């Protein structure tokens, strides 16, 4: 799939998908649901 | 039932994890579950309404045939076999007494599977199974 | 037309009339009578408020009954509005029910496993409750009473244990009143079940009235990649 | 349910049946709040009109023969046209 | 129940004893405060094995107090209970909430919904007692118990105890 | 748990994120501070941690 | 005559909040209307539901 | 009788083949009941002679009967040349699990043995029997003398082929993996519509399988 921009707008982040553009305000439980299906060895890549 | 238990009721299509655990005394289906639940704190009745046979939780096993009154026949013979151990030879080659006798041991688990002469057959028994 | 597809509409029935009030049932019953429907058509047919329809949408959208489609089309006089369309995903929805009547029975077993625990103890005066392995520690040197750390007062009995026999008859209860759900997830299981959408559910609609202001045309764009 | 459809008929939300056992057999269209209904003979055909599933316009049009009547039918789904 | 185990302690020596034989004071506060002292980690600690020859290592001093801290290991019999255990032992004290054995040094309280209902409190009976139709439980009588849970804090250990179970209660 | 417009729900746990941040973080660039019935700013922890009568 | 159908699950009715009084009729097309005790129905609103990808 | 019935009903239940030989399977059943191979070889004649004695008007409900005294007989009097197939899938196109046993004969001079102890004289004739030496190797018994003939022709009355490849010479074969060729299933109808074009009177065809037949003539028919 198509990963969008991310950038912070105040205290939410908003994310532009590419046009085929396709700009959408990030809800923080998708955040944390997507950070959930973080296997282990990839954020132990990342430092957490 | 056939598929679910009578006291937890668990079908197999819900919760197909627990096993045929029957009564060796009263002969009644149930879960695992319920006896791990109701039996592991402690020997308790049967718990149905109309059945209320004190039972121990050791004493439970699984269901080797799907017969329930085929399976008190197996469990009275044996119980009753493991005592009587005669043979051809130890009748010395002597057919007619030895059938007599496997009639005799014949009768006497069908008088303990129908519950009809339980009290004279069980005297038996223990006279001997104590000899 | 389709057998598995009234078996679905059966289940929906049956589980919206059991855990369900009355607005919730002619909700379901709208949703499976008219395949595809919109909020105005809803109103129409209903002469529900919007205030009362928030309670309703939200709790189907939180209990995942209805699948809601975000769709604006371009009326002749320009004045587009976000409209939406109240639609059914019957896998996900006999998925849900799987899913809720699983953990019902799970929590209440776990009550029935619960409840098979002694009575322990209670500090009227605090209100703090014990279990059994600190009343020992609790125990004064007269050996008779259990006295409250904070409170200094002898505890008193819980009444729970007593109810254990009144769990397995809430669970029996329960499940004699489930069993034709457990047969329609039978007959379910036994059978294959087409995951539809909102094109596929487009094709058995009913219309609700004449005139509907929201279309029921989907309407592709080009670059969208959700 | 090959046989069967929602339409629509002059901007007016409708079904449509085949009455096939009858002969000549009929298009019927009812309106789904009892406003009017219509039918349609088979004898006087002569062209039938679709549009492609490309086109996002959708409409079915009837051909008849003596000034033909021309009649419109807006659909829903596309397996049903 | 009883094991042996190699334990190591942790001493705080005051000043006032840096005389010329501390062994033998160390060995002393080491053998005041085990025997007969229940921890939670390895149960009721009772003796002191190998009282001879007792690992002694070179003690800290604490920066602000001035006491030497040594971390002595040593080698001693403990009562760790368990749950699931079936013990032996007396009663000692009975109420209507229940009745106190001692298994040991630890008096293990059976709770009153933890006898078979056959049993039942007569407090007009001197000495209070549970009494069945078969048999009869009072002070100092032989009594077999299961533990089913056991509490350990930092220093102290509360047992659950039940005579419901099969081939239990007065041998 | 009443059931409103989404518009609503974003307000309400965007007004729920920024009482969270200025209760963690007060002085955000970009952003308004939340501040006292004296009109003061409210010393959020980050306040009271940095800063010369700080914490640490 | 629609209390007693209502009360025999034949008809579905919509009543006030303010008081009971039907001014809307539909058709019982389902099950019974009172199947599930009041109980059970509060510990099913009580439980949830897992996310998409879970189930 | 009953519990001979629940025995095998509890075989039944297994998820892969059992293959084991009638001592095998009597073992296992010693182990699991109390029942000697002994009562067992006297099923048949009692269980007839209790129907004889019951004197039942109907005997419709009671062919499993002969049926499970027929299999105890059979397996108890029998311990070598014999064996026990106990199969779950009885056909493998059937979705829901069939389980299946079969006692089988492996021995087939078995049968045959008390007809040449009884006979003295025994001739054994097929019109089509090759080789000669194939049955006295899978029958336990010796000939006297074995002789094969070559009838002889004034002209040679029958013509026999083999065909081992189509019309445009791609090798035939009639292997069940490959029944559903489209080359070799062409091959075949070009060849039966030329000898149909070119046959007077009448014809035979054989192929091996009855499934074989069904598909193949279903894709022609197409
Ligand atoms: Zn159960
Ligand atoms: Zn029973
Ligand atoms: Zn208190």
């Amino acid at each position: 799939n198509t990963q969008p921009t991310i950038r912070k707008d105040g205290l939410k982040l908003v994310g532009s998908w590419k046009k085929d553009p396709e700009l959408r305000v990030l809800s923080t439980e998708e955040i944390l649901n997507i950070f959930k299906h973080i296997s282990v060895k990839d954020f132990t890549s990342l430092g957490f | 039932n056939k598929d679910m238990c009578p006291i937890c009721k668990t079908d197999r299509y819900l919760s197909p994890d627990v096993k045929f655990l029957v009564n060796p005394e009263c002969y009644h289906r149930i879960c695992e579950s319920c006896v791990d639940r109701i039996f592991s704190l402690g020997p308790a009745q049967c718990p149905y309404k109309g059945c209320d046979k004190i039972l121990r939780k050791n004493k439970f096993k699984t269901q080797i045939f799907d017969d329930v009154e085929v399976e008190k026949e197996v469990d009275i013979r044996k119980r009753v076999f493991n005592v009587f151990n005669k043979t051809i030879d130890d009748f010395n080659g002597d057919l007619v007494e030895y059938n007599k006798y496997l009639e005799e041991v014949e009768d006497i688990i069908y008088k303990l599977d129908h519950g009809i002469d339980v009290a004279k057959t069980e005297e038996k028994l223990r006279t001997y199974e104590e000899l | 037309d389709r057998p598995i597809d009234d078996i679905v509409k059966n289940l929906l029935k049956f589980v919206v009339r059991g855990f369900y009030g009355g607005s919730f049932v002619l909700v379901l019953d709208a949703i499976l009578f008219h395949s595809v429907l919109a909020e105005d058509d809803l109103k129409q047919l209903l002469s529900i408020n919007k205030t009362e329809l928030g309670p309703l949408i939200a709790r189907l959208r939180s209990d995942r009954l209805i699948s809601i489609h975000k769709q604006r089309e371009y009326p002749p006089n320009s004045k587009s509005v976000e409209r939406v369309y109240y639609y059914v995903k019957y896998p996900h929805a006999i998925d849900a029910i799987k899913w809720k009547v699983h953990q019902v029975v799970q929590r209440l077993k776990d009550d029935l496993d619960k409840n098979s625990e002694p009575n322990g103890y209670m500090c009227p005066i605090c209100l703090t409750k014990y279990t059994q392995l600190e009343a020992v520690q609790l125990l004064n040197f007269d050996r008779t009473e259990f006295l409250c750390s904070l409170c200094d007062e002898p505890l008193v009995e819980d009444d729970s244990g007593k109810k254990n026999k009144e769990k397995q008859d809430k669970l029996n209860r329960l499940m004699d009143q489930i069993q034709p759900i457990i047969d329609s997830l039978k007959k379910i299981d036994d059978s294959r079940i087409e995951e539809n959408t909102f094109e596929i559910a487009l094709a058995r609609l009913i219309p609700p009235q004449n005139q509907s202001h929201a279309a029921y045309t989907y309407n592709p764009k080009k670059g969208s990649t959700m | 349910m090959s046989h069967s459809g929602a339409a629509i008929f002059e901007k007016v939300s409708g079904i449509i049946a085949i009455n096939e056992d009858v002969s000549p057999a009929e298009l019927t269209w009812r309106s789904t709040d009892g406003d009017k209904v219509h039918t349609v003979v088979l004898s006087t055909i002569d062209k039938l009109q679709a549009t492609p599933a490309s086109s996002e316009k959708m409409m079915l049009r009837l051909i008849g023969k003596v000034k033909p009547q021309r009649h419109m039918f807006s659909f829903n789904n596309r397996t049903v046209m | 129940m009883f094991f042996i185990k190699d334990l190591s302690l942790n001493i705080t020596l005051h000043p006032s004893f840096f005389g010329p034989r501390m062994k033998q004071y160390l060995k002393t506060k080491l053998l005041e405060e085990v025997e007969g002292s229940c921890t939670g980690k390895f149960g009721y600690i009772l003796c002191v094995l190998d009282y001879d020859n007792i690992d002694i290592q070179r003690g800290r001093i604490l920066p602000t107090d001035g006491s030497a801290e040594f971390n002595v290991k040593y080698r001693a019999v403990v009562f760790k209970p368990f749950k699931g255990e079936v013990v032996d032992g007396t009663v000692v004290s009975c109420s209507q909430h229940g009745f106190e054995v001692q298994v040991g040094p630890m008096k293990v309280f059976v709770t009153k919904h933890l006898m078979p209902q056959d049993l039942t409190f007569n407090a007009g009976s001197n000495p209070p007692s549970y009494q069945s139709s078969e048999d009869v439980i009072t002070i100092k009588s032989r009594i077999r118990v299961k533990i089913e849970g056991c509490i350990s804090q930092v220093s102290s250990i509360h047992a659950i105890g039940s005579i419901k179970e099969d081939y239990l209660g007065a041998i | 748990h009443n059931g409103a417009p989404h518009h609503a729900i974003e307000e309400a746990e965007s007004l729920l994120q920024f009482h969270v941040a200025t209760y963690m973080d007060n002085d955000i660039a970009g952003q308004p501070q939340a501040l006292q019935k004296s009109g003061r700013p409210v010393k959020s922890i980050r306040a009271r941690l940095k800063g010369k009568e700080g914490r640490i | 005559t629609i209390n007693q159908l209502e009360e025999d699950s034949k008809i579905l009715v919509l009543r006030t909040k303010k008081d009971k009084t039907p001014r809307y009729v539909w058709y019982n097309s389902g099950g019974n209307l009172k199947c599930i005790d009041e109980e059970f129905v509060k510990m099913w609103e009580n439980v949830q539901l897992p996310q998409f990808a879970e189930l | 009788l009953k519990r001979l019935i629940e025995y095998l009903k509890t075989r039944m239940k297994v998820l892969h083949v059992i293959s084991e030989t009638p001592k095998s399977f009597l073992q296992h059943l010693k182990q699991l009941t109390f029942i000697e191979r002994k009562p067992l070889r006297f099923c048949s004649e009692r269980l007839s002679l209790l129907v004889r004695t019951l004197e039942v008007t109907e005997v419709e409900d009671f062919t499993a009967l002969k049926d499970i005294a027929t299999f105890a007989t059979l397996i108890s009097t029998y311990e070598e040349g014999f064996l026990l197939i106990i199969e779950p899938y009885e056909i493998e196109n059937a979705a829901v699990p069939n389980p299946i046993m079969r006692f089988t004969c492996l021995d087939a001079s078995i049968a045959i043995k008390p007809v040449f102890e009884r006979f003295s004289s025994v001739i054994i004739t097929s019109g089509t029997i090759s080789p000669l030496d194939m049955y006295p190797r899978m029958l336990n018994f010796k000939t006297v003398l074995q002789k094969s003939y070559a009838m002889t022709l004034a002209k040679k009355s029958f013509l026999p082929m083999i065909i081992t490849k189509g019309s445009d010479q791609v090798a035939i074969s009639s292997r069940f993996e490959i029944r559903n060729d489209p080359s070799i299933v062409r091959n075949y109808g070009s060849m039966l519509v030329e000898f149909a074009k070119i046959t007077p009177d009448g014809m035979v065809v054989f192929f091996p399988s009855y499934l074989y037949m069904e598909s193949i003539v279903s894709m022609w028919q197409t």
